[PDB]
């Protein structure tokens, strides 16, 4: 089981756009330059693996997705991981895949709050996990 | 030019067939007396046309108890059916599979086969058989197994679709239902190309909720099932922008030899009052037909993973919005497919809007959808039936009746082991595996 | 098609039988003279099952009335509704069995049984496709039990592959009508169990309580008492006589109700039962029929089911109804009252619906329940028999009419054996 | 192209909604049946146009007791609403916050969310939800706190405007009002973008003095409140010289996340006879709307300082005199602003003169003003309510009803301190700061 | 929807109940024969709450009349308006309780409750969604207090999450109708406080004062008294029966009126009350309706509120009225009369408005006030009981039917405990 958190209007808690990208890059040791590049969902699937060991078959996802049809399959795995841990946030997959700033920024804003709630401070090397 | 024949076995089969043939006569514009006042031929596929203007259906009503067949004979559709086709016995099977398959059913099987053979030789482009039968009923189950064996022996490879009635998890009318259902599943698991599965409790709930009727007698359930059957056959009966056939259904829906138990759903099922305040768009009718509570078998597909889906739209349907809605549905969160079926939708479109029977509960609609889903959630129903059978058989109840009517306990043991093997195969195929 | 042969033995069988054919004739609209006067053609669709066609549209019934004294026969012949029975079937003896087993089963019954079997065989050959026999008798008297048992054994030999029902009248627990009850009952039940298919055990004072309280009748005569038995005795048959949305017959009921060959002793029931005054304040609908049917108070046997468990239960509804509620409420009844239901028989309810309501009623029902509570009924009878037999009382002429003490040894042992299995399955897990 | 849905909860919401939706049909020329005899669309933002010419509103009426919803069903607006939308329970919350939020409300919350998602997915450009709920009631407070928690999770960042009904200072229909109001504000504080406050006591005086009516039943008050609601969304449905949207309201009135409690005001409000002797210029209705006696909440703005305002004109309004009139208002010494808000006015002009419902008290007017002042003077209302709650809770009166229905004594303390946090938050920023 | 089950015990409960169903039938336009004859369709919108739909559109009340003697039942059955009750509900004993606690709670009441409970359960099962029970009885008699208490305990054990109201007739101070009044009253209240929800104490001579002075009636029989009581017992439940601007039900009243579990004893009121002669000189308007309610002269309990303080007060208006005067004047009443109002409960008034006026009046009202002056009623009863118990008078009649002197120790201790809390809260700051 996992704990949930909502996000409607909070002050002094939302982070800047520049800082959000630094946190994603620092946690997984990669070179995302734009936040809108997070349309792939490869980083999103890795986040669930870090939060809860197992619960996601990381072999199913692929990090070399470049097409519209390829983007969706990555999110379908994340859909099953959300159900298994019992979270109840509906991913608007029809809107993230277009790779626009609006929808991609709101989802990571919610995911940052979810990350802090279910983090026990464990650390590992994603490089060996990715390969 | 293409002909498929229908065999209705038992009281449930006969009543469902009565409703279905009323619907067909309404659809093709045939008067009850057989005369008449896309369409031209159409009725040639079902109604054989005799010397005069009269049309006679290609139906074979068979039963052992004569009450319901006499009721049909004296019913309003008396001049339509060929009197030789209606085959009746003298005493019923009395919910005894042994009696309906071994003792009694062997005394009329030859006549039934003779009538089937005459009807088949009458036609020239025979396509398949449609068998309307229940599962709990003794005569239904026994004669269905006997007919499957005989037809498979006679005609080698033809489509043989069935429209069964699965016993409800809680609602029950008989007591030997587990024995009958287990036996029939073990016997006819091998001789069936594709069996569509329908439960009475789910149809009760659908009629109560969506259509909002508090007095849903068996007529309404029969009408709904008849609508589903007509939607399946409309591709053969009528032209369309993208046609499908019985072989297409069979090929696209059965991935493995044992896993051929899909479940059906129809949409939209709304009353007359609620019709005006609804817009009835292709996307929303797809969503409603794919909604979990609209499924006509008492099982939630959310508990399992889909394996194959067949959508059939009929009416004023545009393939662009059809394909847009299907893409949205695939993107949705509730639908989760198996890893080895990257493509999981077969789509058919028909140009004939559905017709409405007079006095019926449903309202006129310009768009209709029939959904046939082969999934994994049926494993829970198989397991529940197996548990009921095991609980009853642990101390040999009614086995004295079954053995006295020419059977042995070895048959029960073999049926049990076959059902266990089928459940194990279903679960193993549905579950994911590495590499 | 599927004709049923009716056999009546004893005074109770004739009195019950005389009231029975009043209801059937009313149902099919047959005048007492014997000619059809009905309106709807549905009644004549299946008239051969009970009645028999004759010249000039006569409909004499397929009944056989037999008794050892002319007192009962003269009453039905001279009284009203006696101009339609065939006089050939009126077989009667000379002197009564005198409330004796041997005088009704060995000595006096020997000559009468040969004549009856010839009439039964003649009726059976006239049949198109026989379905089974129906026999109404008493387990306490001599003529009703002495030959009714003899008739059962002889008929069973001739037609082994048939289903026959015995609507016996179980002796009363409180007050015994005849002094030597246990000797006649115990020697009879040991015979019924061997070669009968299903018996509908009913009780006398259990009908007294039902009529006095529920029906609110101050002076229950035997005419009103036998009327109650007639309704429940014609409900079980009406499924095959009339078209219905879920048909049933004698054979279909027996398969569901009889899990084991020995366990075929049932408890009937009927609903609705309302007084003349209080019928105007009840909404005739399915929710109240099932509640009235399932309570232990409205039961026609001197047995309270709360001390036992319902093995299997069947309800044969009548009239016109919507089967959403017919099977919705039985699910509710089963779940709420799951304590008194066996655990190794899942979904133990059989339901059938007809389409022709009984006369003067919108909807009705009939409840047949195979329950464990009958265990105590045979325990009480065996208890009385054991005490009487130990002192060697009243059998100085049972042995004197052919029988012997050796015969009693198996009869008591069989009865005690049957109640052991009946009780054992109640506690089985 | 722009869609916003409205949820009416409790008797107060339904009774207000019955009067409000009567106004929209008049504005867009929609007959009560649904047919019809700036406009090209207009009604698409509220009325979803179905297959025929009929239009059905985008409303969700939810209540626990079936007494008032049934009145709407049988009322004159019987054919308008979609029959499925009207959601009813079985028993009311009985002025108990715990019953309408924990015990009774939970059994119907899932059904309501089902209809919300069906309507939201039908639309394409959804902006926000309009919630019409009271404060003192059980289902209007306990249940409406459940909807905010559920709605916010499903839709992340959307507008959520509440048109509440503050309990009056002296007038009081119920007796546990302090218990319900204190609990609701602490729960829905974090899930509301902008809540408009309306008090019944202040409207009585406005109708008595300005309108000169001595018989102000609840029908008359709801007509006057409904005009405020229409002017808020009047810019979406109609063109104008300077348009505003639902988001612009939210960004211009809320300096801090906790401080989002403005109070409405309408002008002009005059009777039929007094209308002729008044010239009704733009420069005076702006003055009229700023008078302390015309404010719709029983609190004098003179005791506090304004933080932000929002004017909304409509009709034959020319922007030159609008800006001239506001300049004179600013220099008046009765109106005083806070130091850290040098700019304190937002304007919006529309070209649609307000319409009048037949039989209404208000007269035909070619100009109208709706004012949304976010002022510090509302801090007095919080202090008064907190005084009542602290008085009764000290001796633990009426608590045994709340505790026994699925609550804890500890939960009361958390809601008490939260309101104390808001009370000094409201003052510490409205008061000046050094440097 | 939200059906209410009505139970009447004792002679007073039957006599009050007989006049009660006269008012309800008049309100809904139900003919004495039991068929609807009304004109406005609003009455039939909610008819299932009190009445029950039966066959042929005949309506039967949901009432259960029970008494230990056949004297009261015979009068209501043979008299007028006795053709609509269901005869099954007419439950009665054979011998009266004899104005005894034990004879009505242990000995004679034991047999009746088993039969009554089955009728209650049958009625509740027929219900769609139960709302609560209503009981009208007496606190001084034997069967009205004896069995009424037993009925309360048995029903409470089966339906714990339900709200039920008891409209008891409290004993009168100056004149005692039965000699041993305190023994029955004290032993009853100790039971009501435990397992009842909300109770309206109604006095007898306070009704004499209202009828003689306000209504100006020289010879008030029991028909005129029971008519006065019925208006209050119909005005309470009229909010959920008819549409209104500000609705209310049974549950809404209980939440507002009962701050603490033990403090649920109320005092009713009614207005307007005018004679036939003086009705033409007063204009029916809200200003005088509220004035007639709050004065101590127009109250149904013989306890002057000027000696106490109103904890909380309800007011259920009827008819058509402007909502401004409804809220405008109650504030004026509160400010002017602030001396007799509790300080730690601000705004302690609850008001509901209906939209259907009572028969033959433009508008009316009903006033229910949970005051502190009830304390003086319990002090008087406890004082009488303590003095009588000290001499051990009449006690050897209660001990002979099961009870003992040990049972009395808590009954008096509980009553003294309850009045201690009632006093302490009046002076609490
Ligand atoms: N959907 C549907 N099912 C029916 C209908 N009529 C009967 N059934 C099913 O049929 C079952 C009863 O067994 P049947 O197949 O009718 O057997 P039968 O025709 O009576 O013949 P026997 O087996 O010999 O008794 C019940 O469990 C029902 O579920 C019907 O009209 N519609
Ligand atoms: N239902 C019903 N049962 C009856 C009626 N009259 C008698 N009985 C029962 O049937 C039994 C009658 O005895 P029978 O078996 O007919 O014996 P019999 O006719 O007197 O002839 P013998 O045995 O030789 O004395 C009695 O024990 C009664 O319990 C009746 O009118 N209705
Ligand atoms: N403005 C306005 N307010 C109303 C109206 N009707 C009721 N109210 C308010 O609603 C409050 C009554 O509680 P509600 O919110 O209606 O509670 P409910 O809807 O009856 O549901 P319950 O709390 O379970 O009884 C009163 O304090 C009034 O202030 C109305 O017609 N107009
Ligand atoms: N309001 C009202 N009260 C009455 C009326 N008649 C009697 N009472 C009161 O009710 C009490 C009657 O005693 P019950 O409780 O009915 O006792 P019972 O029915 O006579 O039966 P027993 O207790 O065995 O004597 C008396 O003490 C009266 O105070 C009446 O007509 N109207
Ligand atoms: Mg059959
Ligand atoms: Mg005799
Ligand atoms: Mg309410
Ligand atoms: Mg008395």
């Amino acid at each position: 089981m996992a704990v949930n958190v909502y996000s409607t209007s909070v002050t002094s808690e939302n982070l800047s756009r520049h800082d959000m990208l630094a946190w994603v890059n620092d946690s997984l040791h990669l070179n995302y330059t734009k936040i809108e590049q997070l349309c792939s969902g490869a980083a999103y699937c890795q986040f669930m693996d870090m939060l809860f060991p197992g619960c996601v078959h990381l072999r199913k996802v692929k990090f070399q997705a470049k097409l519209e049809h390829e983007y969706i399959h990555n999110f379908k795995v994340l859909q099953a991981a959300f159900k298994k841990m019992g979270v109840d946030k509906i991913i608007p997959v029809e809107k993230l895949v277009k790779g626009k700033f609006q929808d991609n920024f709101e989802f990571i804003q919610w995911f940052k709050k979810f990350f802090d709630a279910n983090y026990d401070g464990k650390d590992y090397n994603p490089l060996l996990a990715r390969q | 030019m293409r002909e498929c024949i229908s065999i209705h076995v038992g009281q449930a089969g006969v009543q469902i067939g009565n409703a279905c043939w009323e619907l067909y006569c309404l659809e093709h514009g045939i008067q009850p007396d057989g005369q008449m006042p896309h369409h031209h031929d159409s009725f040639n596929t079902f109604f054989s046309e005799t010397g005069a203007g009269k049309h006679v259906p290609r139906a074979v009503f068979v039963d052992l108890e004569p009450t319901v067949i006499d009721e049909v004979r004296t019913g309003t559709y008396r001049q339509l059916f060929h009197p030789e086709q209606l085959i009746t016995g003298k005493e019923d099977a009395a919910n005894n599979y042994a009696r309906g398959h071994y003792t009694i059913g062997k005394e009329i099987i030859d006549l039934v086969l003779d009538r089937i053979r005459k009807l088949a030789d009458q036609c020239t482009g025979l396509q398949g058989f449609l068998v309307f039968h229940s599962f709990g009923g003794g005569t239904g189950s026994g004669f269905t197994s006997l007919l499957m064996e005989r037809l498979s022996v006679d005609y080698g490879k033809k489509s043989k679709l069935e429209f069964s009635i699965y016993p409800a998890p809680q609602v029950s009318t008989a007591v030997v239902e587990p024995y009958n259902s287990i036996l029939t599943t073990h016997t006819t698991l091998e001789h069936s190309d594709c069996a569509f599965m329908v439960d009475n409790e789910a149809i009760y709930d659908i009629c109560r909720r969506n259509l909002d009727i508090e007095r849903p007698t068996y007529t309404n359930l029969n009408r709904l099932i008849s609508q589903i059957v007509s939607s399946i056959t409309a591709s053969l009966r009528f032209d369309g922008a993208l046609n499908v056939d019985l072989t297409q259904f069979q090929t696209n829906l059965v991935p493995y030899p044992r896993i051929h138990f899909p479940l059906a759903t129809y949409a939209p099922v709304i009353s007359a009052e609620k019709a005006y305040h609804e817009q009835l768009s292709v996307a929303e009718i797809t969503n409603a037909c794919f909604e979990p509570a609209n499924q006509m078998v008492k099982c939630d597909p959310r508990h399992g993973k889909y394996m194959a889906c067949c959508l059939l739209y009929r009416g004023d349907v545009v393939p662009k919005d059809v394909n847009a809605a299907i893409a949205t549905i695939k993107t949705k969160r509730s639908i989760q497919f198996v890893d080895w079926c990257p493509t999981g939708f077969k789509v058919g479109i028909n140009y004939q809007p559905p017709t409405v029977v007079p006095g019926g509960d449903l309202a006129k609609v310009q768009r209709a959808v029939c959904m046939l889903s082969n999934t994994t959630a049926i494993a829970e129903a198989w397991a529940r039936l197996d548990h009921k059978f095991d609980l009853m058989y642990a101390k040999r109840a009614f086995v004295h009746w079954y053995v006295g009517e020419g059977m042995e306990e070895g048959e029960f043991s073999e049926a049990r082991e076959d059902m266990a093997a089928l459940e194990k195969d279903y679960e193993e195929v549905g579950v994911d595996s590495v590499e | 098609m599927r004709e049923i042969v009716h056999i009546q033995a004893g005074q109770c069988g004739n009195q019950i039988g005389a009231k029975f054919w009043e209801v059937i004739s009313d149902e099919h609209g047959i005048d007492p003279s014997g000619n059809y006067v009905g309106d709807s053609d549905l009644q004549l669709e299946r008239i051969s099952v009970y009645y028999n066609e004759a010249s000039s549209h006569k409909y004499v019934p397929r009944a056989i009335l037999v008794d050892l004294e002319p007192g009962t026969m003269d009453s039905v012949r001279s009284g009203a509704f006696g101009h339609l029975f065939r006089p050939d079937n009126f077989i009667f003896g000379q002197s009564g069995a005198g409330n004796n087993w041997a005088k009704g089963h060995y000595t006096e019954g020997a000559e009468l049984v040969d004549s009856v079997l010839d009439v039964v065989r003649k009726e059976c050959e006239n049949c198109d496709c026989l379905q089974g026999f129906q026999l109404t008798h008493s387990l306490g008297g001599g003529t009703g039990s002495g030959m009714g048992t003899l008739l059962i054994s002889k008929v069973r030999e001739e037609y082994p592959d048939r289903i026959m029902n015995t609507f016996s009248v179980v002796p009363s627990p409180k007050v015994s009508d005849t002094v030597v009850e246990p000797y006649n009952a115990t020697l009879s039940i040991h015979q019924l169990v061997e070669n009968t298919d299903e018996t509908y055990c009913i009780d006398n004072e259990a009908l007294y309580d039902i009529c006095f309280r529920t029906l609110k009748l101050a002076t229950p005569t035997y005419g009103d008492l036998n009327h109650l038995v007639s309704a429940t005795m014609s409900g079980v048959t009406t499924s095959l006589r009339f078209p219905g949305q879920l048909n049933a017959d004698l054979r279909k009921l027996a398969v569901n109700m009889v899990p084991f060959p020995r366990l075929h002793f049932f408890m009937p029931g009927f609903a609705p039962l309302t007084a003349r005054g209080s019928q105007q304040y009840r909404a005739l609908t399915v929710p109240e029929l099932t509640q009235q049917m399932f309570d232990a108070k409205n039961m026609m046997a001197a047995c309270d089911p709360r001390h036992g468990r319902y093995l299997t239960v069947a309800t044969v509804f009548r009239g016109r109804m919507s089967m959403k509620e017919v099977d919705e409420q039985m699910l509710a009844i089963q779940s709420k009252n799951s304590s008194y239901f066996v655990e190794w028989i899942p979904n133990n309810v059989k339901v059938a619906v007809c389409d022709i309501p009984p006369r003067g009623l919108k909807m009705s029902s009939t409840f047949i329940g195979n329950s464990t509570a009958i265990q105590e009924l045979f325990k009480r009878i065996s208890e009385q028999f054991t005490a009487m037999f130990r002192r060697k009382a009243f059998l100085h002429w049972y042995t004197g009419e052919g029988m012997d003490e050796m015969e009693f040894t198996e009869a008591e042992s069989n009865m005690n054996d049957l109640v052991s299995e009946y009780q054992q399955y109640q506690d089985a897990t």
